[PDB]
């Protein structure tokens, strides 16, 4: 399965 | 000017009584968060920053201290289940709710962005998001006539917190609160951007993946053909939760599986049973698995459009795991099939591939492909066929392999090849 969280990332 | 800041700084300005310059510290807390290498999480935890974010996410009259704290419990939101846990303690899950109707676009996409880490965490924080109404204005925002003039990243973020949302099992999301998305779900899975329609796929994947009423909660809203479309599609990242949909559908009853078959799936698996991706190829067998386990019209189906030749290419070559929903298919076709099918299955030239995997250390294909031969032989039997089966089975170096799993350790391996040397082979 794909990821469950992301971060915002810049 | 708000970068490279210590946690030290942050706290002494969040703590200062000028709501500007606990702007400037939170948004230098943010930056700490948005790092890859190793954003210090738990050190903004220990420092007690939690409360004070939570708090400026309802202070309507300075945006960018919304926008900022909403930002920063987002990337606290995304690590582990303490962490997301010592947001949600913080009453983050109703602040971001209320976030979700702000006037400003892109505070409103942070706040679906840190629901939907949230729902993410599993099956309790994504209970309780749903019971504190999100489904409501989330849906809400995606109420328009046409999804293009949103824009692309908010609407992929919106996507993928509702597929969050259909996410995981034990228990599944709440009956209601499936038929509630599924319409807007339908609609994702038209639109046209790639990310979009591989989050609604994924969705779909796991609402489709429970019992057969949850496969028929999604089935009735008449998405399978635009999943089998999906299905034909080009990227890769469309075709995975597309096919994973189908299987789950393949799963449920015959008159599911038959729904699947109408709308053309079978045509589309010549190519994902010879895909250069292992894990398409593996997927695809197990779907042809769950296709073969059903009627004998359905299994004259699958054999109309040409695939048992391509069963018998995946079980001669391809990943052992393949190759294990490949035998899988077999003993299903074999198990459910007319004896004119089980015979046209021989004809292919199953029989060498299938004795070649019973040299595999694997004990349960073993069972598999035993029961598989005891069906093809009960098949020949009818005919009179049986002598030539066993000739066959002799000359590709069937036989010494059964012979030898008559000192197996497992008891059903032992008596099946007992049985087979016994009646088919004197």
């Amino acid at each position: 399965y794909p990821k469950k969280k992301k971060a915002r990332i810049e | 000017g708000t970068v490279n800041w210590s946690v030290e700084d942050i706290v002494k300005g969040i703590n200062s009584n000028n709501l500007e310059s606990q702007l400037q510290a939170t948004q230098a807390a943010r930056k700490l968060l948005s790092r890859e290498k190793q954003p210090p999480i738990d050190n903004i935890i220990r420092a007690g920053l939690i409360p004070k974010f939570v708090s400026f996410l309802g202070k309507t009259d300075c945006s960018p201290i919304q926008f900022e704290s909403a930002w920063a419990l987002t990337n606290i939101a995304s690590g582990t289940s303490e962490q997301t846990k010592a947001v949600v303690d913080g009453g983050a899950i109703p602040a971001f709710i209320s976030l979700l109707a702000s006037p400003h676009a892109h505070i409103s996409e942070q706040a679906v962005w840190a629901l939907g880490n949230i729902a993410g965490d599993g099956s309790a924080f994504r209970d309780l998001v749903i019971k504190h109404g999100a489904i409501d204005p989330l849906l809400a925002l995606l109420a328009v006539p046409d999804l293009s003039t949103l824009a692309c990243g908010y609407l992929r973020n919106l996507t993928w917190t509702l597929s969050n949302l259909c996410r995981n099992k034990n228990p599944a999301p709440p009956l209601d609160a499936v038929e509630q998305i599924l319409p807007t779900l339908v609609r994702l899975l038209h639109h046209n951007d790639p990310e979009v329609l591989a989050d609604s796929c994924w969705a779909i994947s796991y609402l489709t993946d429970g019992p057969n009423e949850r496969i028929e909660m999604v089935v009735k809203k008449g998405v399978v053909p635009q999943l089998v479309k999906l299905l034909g599609a080009t990227e890769l990242p469309i075709v995975t939760p597309a096919l994973r949909a189908i299987g789950n559908i393949v799963t449920g009853t015959d008159e599911q599986t038959q729904k699947v078959i109408d709308a053309g799936a079978l045509a589309v698996f010549p190519s994902l049973l010879t895909n250069p991706k292992t894990n398409i190829q593996k997927e695809a067998t197990w779907t042809m698995s769950n296709i073969t386990a059903g009627r004998q019209d359905q299994i004259q189906q699958v054999v109309n459009h040409g695939l048992v030749p391509f069963l018998v290419g995946v079980l001669s070559k391809a990943d052992f795991k393949t190759q294990k929903e490949a035998a899988w298919a077999i003993t299903n076709y074999t198990s459910g099939g007319t004896v004119e099918q089980i015979v046209y299955l021989v004809h292919c030239g199953i029989i060498e591939p299938l004795m070649n995997l019973l040299s595999a250390k694997d004990t349960k294909i073993i069972q598999v492909i035993l029961d598989a031969i005891s069906n093809i032989f009960q098949a020949a039997e009818k005919l009179g066929e049986t002598e030539k089966l066993s000739i066959m089975i002799e000359e590709c170096g069937g036989l010494d392999k059964i012979e030898a799993l008559q000192r197996h350790e497992n008891e059903s391996v032992y008596k099946a090849s007992l049985n087979l040397i016994e009646k088919y082979f004197s």
